[PDB]
Formats: C-alpha cells, structure tokens, sequence
C-alpha cells in the first residue's frame, strides 16, 4: 500500500549498479550475489510499487470526482442564491 | 482522517443530484432554503481545505511512483540485456 525509502533506494541502488556492470569481464563475476541478491529484492518490488502505485491513482481520482461534485455544488447554490437575491433587489 | 472526507464521498452526491435537480427549475427558495441541503452543505462545504489538501498529497505520490516505476523499467531491460550475453 506503501513503498518504504529502503525499497525505492534498493531502486536507483540496482539501476545505478546494474551500469558498473554492464561491461564486465564476466557475467559470473557479477552473479556472485550482492547484484543476484539486490535484483531479487527490487524485482519481488515491482508488485508493491504497482499496488502501491494503482492505490495512489485510484484515490486521486475519487478525489478528483469528489472535488468536481464539491465544486458544482458550490456553483449551483450561488447561481441559485444569486437570482433570488436579485429577485429581491428588484423590487 | 482521510476517512473523515472519504465517508461524505455519498453526501457530497446527494447534496449534489439534489442541488442539480433544483438548477433546472429555477423554484430557488425551496432548495435554497429547507435545513436538510443546509445540513449536507453544512458539512460538504468545509471538507474543501482537507479535500484540496490530500489532492495535493496523493497527486505527489502518484507522479513519484510513476517516475520510480520508470527507473525500475530500465533497470530491469539493462539488467535483461547484461543477462542476455549470459545465455550464450
């Protein structure tokens, strides 16, 4: 539901390591296993980020929704109020 | 306390179709008045600051996700591709 600062500096931890390998004399030299170990972890993470990402989305826009009902209704009853007072004015 | 404005997610709908069917009748003073809509505005209305707020709160988090999300799509097609040579 939440992505933690440890999972997302595992993010650019891998990304970023993943290039002080991308031209190593080997691949086994690489697959020792702090990069084998690290990639699990961020991978295994690709579902929270998305869960936690689609949760973000969602929200925003039931909240989006809200905000434009709220919005429209506080439109509507100023028109309304508007008129009603001038109705009065006018007299 | 997000729940607290996530809850009037039904009021908020009321006050508003109710609001609305009154806009195309022009009958004013009714709706205008009757403690009821008074009621739902009473308690709709405020919500606007907390509202506006947790807008800004998740708009953040969602843009932030998403930028993540892309690193980690790179990382990943580099990480494939210094894989790839590991096949043959």
């Amino acid at each position: 539901v939440d992505l933690s600062d440890e999972e997302k500096d595992s993010i650019y931890m891998f990304a970023s390591l993943v290039e002080k390998m991308k031209s190593r004399p080997l691949n086994e030299i690489l697959e020792d296993s702090k990069l084998q170990n690290l990639a699990q972890r961020v991978f295994a993470s690709k579902a929270r980020l998305n869960y936690a990402l689609n949760d973000k989305a969602q929200k925003y826009n039931t909240l989006i929704e809200m905000n434009g009902k709220i919005s429209e209704i506080m439109n509507i009853y100023d028109r309304l109020l508007e008129q009603q007072l001038q109705s009065i004015n006018l007299s | 306390k997000e729940a607290i404005v996530f809850s009037q997610k039904t009021t908020i709908d009321q006050l508003h179709n109710s609001l609305n069917a009154a806009s195309k009748t022009g009958n004013s003073n009714e709706v205008l008045q009757d403690p009821h809509i008074g009621d739902m505005y009473g308690s709709v209305t405020p919500l606007r600051p907390q509202v506006t707020r947790m807008l800004g709160k998740y708009a953040k988090e969602k843009e932030d996700m998403l930028s993540l999300r892309q690193v980690l799509a790179n990382a990943e097609r580099s990480y494939n591709q210094l894989m790839d040579r590991a096949a043959n």
